[PDB]
């Protein structure tokens, strides 16, 4: 009836994986503000 | 940079913020 | 979930910003007809 | 079997749904504000249609992805 102990979240690791997507967003934004010329 | 374009942008922004302040002050019962 | 204090602070700050933008609009329009 | 499979992870770490919303929503707003300004200070002859379509496309792209992440942070899970 009772399930058991919960599972630790295997999602990510700090100082690399959390900021990687945000940095991808920034790195796309800057060349977009280059197509002026 | 014409002051007319910035004047109209300021008007649009202040109307949008008035909308948002009217919508946000009416959620103290929700 | 938002609390009452957070939303009260938000409403106060938003009202103050509104009236600052009103006075800024009057300044701009008067100075540059 | 259920023994040879791996437990399913989300493609984006959930704890970075908020930080990735604002960044993908501020930029969008910025681009939209650049479009609106451009349409107020431009006469009919001077307006270029390609810059209009391009800034429309980029602003819509970032705004759409930001709206999705906002929609998914509050707990709708589209
Ligand atoms: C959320 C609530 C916010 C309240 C909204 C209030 C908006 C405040 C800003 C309005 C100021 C617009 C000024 C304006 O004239 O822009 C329009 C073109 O106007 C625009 O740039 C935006 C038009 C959007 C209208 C929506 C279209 C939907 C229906 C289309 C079929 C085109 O102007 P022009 O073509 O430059 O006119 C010639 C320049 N003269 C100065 C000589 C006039
Ligand atoms: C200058 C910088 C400006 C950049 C643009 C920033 C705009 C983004 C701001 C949006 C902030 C949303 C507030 C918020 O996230 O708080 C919510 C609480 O959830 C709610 O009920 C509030 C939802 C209302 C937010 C809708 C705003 C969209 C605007 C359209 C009018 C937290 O709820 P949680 O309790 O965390 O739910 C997650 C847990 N679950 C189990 C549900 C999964
Ligand atoms: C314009 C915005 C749109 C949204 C986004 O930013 C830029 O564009 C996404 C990318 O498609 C990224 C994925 C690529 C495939 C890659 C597979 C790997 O395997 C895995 O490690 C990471 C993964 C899934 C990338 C994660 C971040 C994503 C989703 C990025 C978002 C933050
Ligand atoms: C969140 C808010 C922050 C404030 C603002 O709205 C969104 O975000 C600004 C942008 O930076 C816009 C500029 C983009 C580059 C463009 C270069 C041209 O060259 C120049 O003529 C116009 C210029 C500078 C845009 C003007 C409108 C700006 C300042 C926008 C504001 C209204
Ligand atoms: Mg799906």
């Amino acid at each position: 009836v009772q399930s058991g102990p919960r599972t630790p979240n295997p999602y990510a690791s700090d100082n690399s994986s959390l900021m990687f997507p945000i940095l991808v967003a920034f790195g796309v934004f800057i060349p977009t503000l280059f197509c002026l010329c | 940079s014409q002051p007319a374009g910035w004047q109209s942008l300021l008007s649009f922004t202040i109307l949008f913020l008035a909308w948002l302040a009217g919508f946000s002050s009416r959620l103290f019962a929700v | 979930m938002i609390t009452d204090v957070q939303l009260a602070i938000f409403a106060n700050m938003l009202g103050v910003s509104l009236f600052l933008l009103v006075v800024l609009y009057h300044y701009v329009a008067v100075n540059n007809p | 079997e259920l023994e040879a499979m791996s437990r399913y992870t989300s493609p984006v770490n959930p704890a970075v749904f908020p930080h990735l919303t604002v960044v993908l929503l501020a930029i969008g707003m910025f681009f939209t504000a650049w479009f609106f300004v451009y349409e107020v200070t431009s006469t009919k002859y001077t307006r270029d249609i390609y810059k209009e379509l391009l800034i429309s496309l980029v602003a819509s792209l970032f705004m759409g992805f930001g709206v999705l992440f906002l929609l998914l942070w509050v707990g709708i899970y589209v």
